[PDB]
């Protein structure tokens, strides 16, 4: 396509320790055009306070932005980022793996 | 090898119905971005984004974001001059991204010069590193390649490069040296997860490194494994260091014939990790 | 510091 589809990592600023203060980030990379929506969820539900990087894009000319939050991880809340771009019939939830 | 770079970012995209196009330029020094504008910010400025620019007085903002508010209105001529050489509606949404800038050696001299230009996420022109002529990808192009020849505008793009990239670029360096000329290298270790009774993954971390170019790669008796690795893109951290892994899935038994190869600037000797039970 | 006085595609 004229169109290139967003890569997504969903991951920690630190290692993850429960109850120890951290940074939640998606990292979109990869797209174009630039126009793409992002949301931080913790146990599906939106967080509000999330900031993001200004745009910029690669060598290949695809778009990348960093989305973040503070977050105190634990054993049991889920994390997750939900993505929206042109080239999605659906928004994407990717999972917050702490090992990844 | 020593060497520093300055790159400009724009991204102008337009959007029938919803206003004039938008104009974002971001700014970075190697892979520290350092100032940023936006023309649908509510009153448009050059804004610092690394703490080391801050001290440049007001005539430096002001004179810069009258050099974007200028710009922008160039890429929206380029823009509707575009729609034209393509034969385009007036419908679309049309994208115009140009990256530009200079590399030079420890010693501040010039190492190489860019100036290029990309529609819709392909390439259009560039200029040649000769800063002299350019080479255009299509018929289209070739039209703004005539005009530019026509108004010997590579000589205008050489002077910044050669000139003012290099003497700003220099400035930057020295202003922000403690953190521009220092690289931090990766903190490393290797994590295994079995997969099922027969396989299990071994996966190379390296974390809290800057710059961002490094290389991670698995050996199997002492081969790359290049089609067995799964590499996840580098990825920032938002503390001004980047992560990155490579993994492998490996026979029970048999992982301690897998070792992973680091290299980056910060290290004086590439690194040799194994998995230690 | 950006560059100036660039053209129209």
């Amino acid at each position: 396509m004229i169109q290139r589809t967003p890569k997504i990592q969903v991951y920690s600023r630190h290692p993850a320790e429960n109850g120890k203060s951290n940074f939640l980030n998606c990292y979109v990379s990869g797209f174009h055009p630039s126009d793409i929506e992002v949301d931080l969820l913790k146990n599906g539900e939106r967080i509000e306070k999330v900031e993001h990087s200004d745009l910029s894009f690669s060598k290949d000319w695809s778009f990348y932005l960093l989305y973040y939050t503070e977050f105190t991880p634990t054993e049991k809340d889920e994390y997750a980022c939900r993505v929206n771009h042109v080239t999605l019939s659906q928004p994407k939830i990717v999972k917050w793996d702490r090992d990844m | 090898m020593g060497s520093h770079s300055m790159r400009y970012f724009y991204t102008s995209v337009s959007r029938p119905g919803r206003g004039e196009p938008r104009f974002i330029s971001v700014g970075y020094v190697d892979d520290t971005q350092f100032v940023r504008f936006d023309s649908d910010a509510a009153s448009p400025r050059e804004e610092p984004r690394a703490p080391w620019i801050e001290q440049e007085g007001p005539e430096y903002w002001d004179r810069n974001t009258q050099i974007y508010k200028a710009q922008a209105q160039t890429d929206r001529e380029s823009l509707r001059n575009l729609r034209g050489y393509y034969n385009q509606s007036e419908a679309g949404s049309h994208t115009l991204q140009s990256m530009y800038g200079c590399d030079v050696g420890p010693d501040g001299r010039l190492l190489r010069g860019h100036d290029q230009y990309a529609y819709d996420g392909k390439d259009y022109i560039a200029l040649n590193e000769d800063l002299r002529s350019w080479t255009a990808a299509d018929t289209a192009a070739q039209i703004t390649q005539r005009k530019w020849e026509a108004a010997r505008e590579a000589e205008q793009r050489r002077a910044y490069l050669e000139g003012e990239c290099v003497e700003w670029l220099r400035r930057y360096l020295e202003n922000g040296k403690d953190k521009l000329e220092r690289a931090d290298p990766p903190k490393t270790h290797v994590t295994h997860h079995p997969i099922s009774d027969h396989e299990a993954t071994l996966r190379c971390w390296a974390l809290g490194f800057y710059p961002a170019e490094i290389t991670l790669t698995w050996q199997r008796d002492g081969e790359d494994q290049t089609q067995d690795t799964e590499l996840v893109e580098t990825r920032p951290a938002g503390d001004r260091t980047f992560q990155k892994w490579a993994a492998v899935v490996v026979p029970s038994g048999e992982e301690q014939r897998y070792t992973c190869h680091v290299q980056h600037e910060g290290l004086p000797k590439p690194l040799t990790l194994r998995w230690e039970p | 510091t950006p560059q100036d006085l660039n053209t129209m595609l």
